[PDB]
């Protein structure tokens, strides 16, 4: 068999097997729901919408945003997102691969514990891991030492990494990411 | 010399022709007892609110 990785670095969400050059496709992690009485009786009512489907559908939908400050706000919504992503894009079953999780560093245990709890229970999945952004950033950039700045959709980072080790005291973590900037924009 | 069919029919007709009386009687009287419900349209409001904040 084969091994599969979810990116849950915030913004559009990235998922792909080991060894593909780039993830198959990517989704905002918008979540949105209806705003108005449903008045085409012909329409099937679906009460929650996600992804480019929503990105099209947006106007009467209204958004919820399931990650604040890199902290994922509402678990069951995530579960909706996650399920959708597997089945609709990936055509994948939880047994199929080990799965790898992508985490803001230095943030509350709860995200660890519930994430794992859900994904081992709700999905049933051979192997699990959660990994800190900077490590990946080095591996891709291929210099065993370094310091990384990556200010995504979500909380904004400084980590020096020396070759082969962490300096967790060294590390700085900031909620300055582009979303809040954008809301300043208005 | 009289009060007659002719005059009574005149009155009848005028009655029929007077729109103001009959329309006012129906619409204005019926306008007052207009409304009682916990609207489902407002159910939408409440649900949205739930989703809102
Ligand atoms: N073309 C672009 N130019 C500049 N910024 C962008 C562009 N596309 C997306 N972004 C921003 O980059 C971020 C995308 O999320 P991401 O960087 O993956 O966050 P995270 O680090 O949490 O994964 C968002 O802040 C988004 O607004």
């Amino acid at each position: 068999t084969t091994a599969l990785v979810c990116d849950n670095g915030s913004g559009l969400v990235k998922a792909g097997f080991a060894g593909d050059d780039a993830p198959r496709a990517v989704f905002p992690s918008i979540v949105g729901r209806p705003r108005h009485q449903g008045v085409m009786v012909g329409m099937g009512q679906k009460d929650s919408y996600v992804g480019d489907e929503a990105q099209s559908k947006r106007g009467i939908l209204t958004l919820k945003y399931p990650i604040e400050h890199g902290i994922i706000t509402n678990w069951d919504d995530m579960e909706k997102i996650w399920h959708h992503t597997f089945y609709n894009e990936l055509r994948v079953a939880p047994e199929e691969h080990p799965t790898l999780l992508t985490e803001a560093p230095l943030n509350p245990k709860a995200n660890r514990e519930k994430m794992t709890q859900i994904m081992f229970e709700t999905f049933n999945v051979p192997a699990m891991y959660v990994a800190i952004q900077a490590v990946l950033s080095l591996y891709a950039s291929g210099r065993t030492t370094g310091i990384v700045l990556d200010s995504g959709d979500g909380v904004t980072h400084n980590v020096p990494i020396y070759e082969g080790y962490a300096l967790p005291h060294a590390i700085m973590r900031l909620d300055l990411a582009g979303r809040d900037l954008t809301d300043y924009l208005m | 010399x009289x009060x007659x069919x002719x005059x009574x029919x005149x009155x009848x007709x005028x009655x029929x022709x007077x729109x103001x009386x009959y329309x006012x009687x129906x619409x204005x009287x019926x306008x007052x007892x207009x409304x009682x419900x916990x609207x489902x349209x407002x159910x939408x409001x409440x649900x949205x609110x739930x989703x809102x904040x």
